[PDB]
RNA sequence: UCUUUCUCGAUUCCGUGGGUGGUGGUGCAUGGCCGUUGUUGGCUGGUUAAUUCCGAUGAACG
């Protein structure tokens, strides 16, 4: 039961999805300080902020 | 035209506004507060290398061209004093703090 | 000659207190509506901000006024418009009854009592 | 209509010095008041 | 903490050295500082039966 620490997952060239070829594959933050720029997660359920915890279903 | 990219580069490093790094120079650049552009032209993947001048004349941001990165990442300030040499290929200046005049010129 | 009203539009003890606020310079020289004191011709002309304007804080800053000004003796003016006063205070009596505020009406039932101090249809 | 006409003057002056008063000046609390006190004894 | 990847970016994280590493408790001399051995003056706001409740906000004489 030792107390083994995170590894964060080395995703590699995760910039290279937000995307094509010209417009923005994912949403974009409707909030002041975060948008235009800060991408959203798509879930399979969920839309979730990196910032701003913002959560739309 | 060069020499006069130096002096504007050093004084953001002195007001700490220029953002290092493609994803960093990229989200610097739509939020409407980039004053312009520097591209490394030595980019081995050409489907990034061609998004960063799309970005830029979407939200009206003049570019610069710079042919090494590696000496790019050393004048940004990469570089610790030199032991570890390391470059980016893309980097943007927020704000600035002569010569500024003379590259502003130069896109007009 | 205005601004008055936006003078009291701010609630903060920085421009409350100050002599050009409406603390004590008002009280003085405001009277005198263009040089001559008491000039009832501003509530002669806010008509369109107490007719069709329910705008919450704009009546009651106006109605602040209307309670301070009054004081000073128009009593000959209040004595032949008297039945204008109350016309345009009677419906006021009735409209925001129906909405239910507070700050709008508490002055504007004060200065009912000032014009009513300095003076068939009276009663009503 | 001449009363009307001042009116207007007055209001058209009116909303003109609301704009300079604001150049010259430049349920949240209920969910807020529950985590205070949260931190009062977390 | 154990998975699904969302976001911050130099603020970095892995190992090896016999190469350095007091937030100690406790007593004495030690400089400043409190307490210790009279008299006269002088309201934006919401709250309540109520100048009710909460919120900003001075001087000489012996
Ligand atoms: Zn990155």
């Amino acid at each position: 039961p030792k107390k083994n620490k995170h590894k964060r997952k080395k995703v590699k060239l995760a910039v290279l999805k937000y995307y094509k070829v010209i417009s923005r594959l994912r949403r974009e933050c409707p909030s002041d300080e975060c948008g235009a720029g800060v991408f959203m997660a798509s879930h399979f359920d969920r839309h979730y902020c990196g910032k701003c915890c913002l959560t739309y279903c | 035209v060069n020499t006069a990219l130096q002096e504007v580069l050093k004084t953001a490093l002195i007001h700490d506004g220029l953002a290092r790094g493609i994803r960093e120079a990229a989200k610097a650049l739509d939020k409407r507060q980039a004053h312009l552009c520097v591209l490394a032209s030595n980019c081995d993947e050409p489907m990034y290398v061609k998004l960063v001048e799309a970005l830029c004349a979407e939200h009206q941001i003049n570019l610069i061209k710079v042919d090494d990165n590696k000496k790019l990442g050393e004048w940004v300030g990469l570089c610790k004093i030199p032991r570890k040499v390391v470059g980016c290929s893309c980097v943007v200046v927020k704000d600035y703090g002569q010569a500024k005049d003379v590259i502003e010129e130069y896109f007009k | 000659t205005f601004s008055k009203v936006q003078r009291f539009w701010e609630s903060n003890s920085a421009a409350h207190k100050e002599i050009c606020a409406v603390l004590a310079a008002v009280t003085e020289v405001i009277r005198s509506q263009g040089g001559k004191e008491t000039e009832t011709e501003y509530f002669a002309a806010l008509m369109t901000t107490m007719e069709a304007v329910e705008s919450p804080e704009s009546l009651a800053a106006v109605a602040y006024l209307l309670n301070l000004v009054l004081k000073r003796v128009p009593s000959p003016v209040l004595i032949k418009k008297f039945s204008d006063t109350s016309k345009a205070f009677m419906d006021i009596m009735s409209a925001q009854a129906s909405s239910g505020s507070t700050s709008v009406l508490r002055w504007v039932l004060s200065c009912l009592a000032t014009l009513l101090r300095k003076q068939p249809v009276t009663l009503q | 209509p001449a009363r009307r006409t001042l009116a207007d003057i007055i209001m058209e002056k009116l909303t003109e010095k609301q704009t300079e008063v604001e150049t010259v000046m430049s349920r949240v609390l209920e969910v807020y008041r529950g985590v205070r006190e949260v931190l009062s004894k977390y």
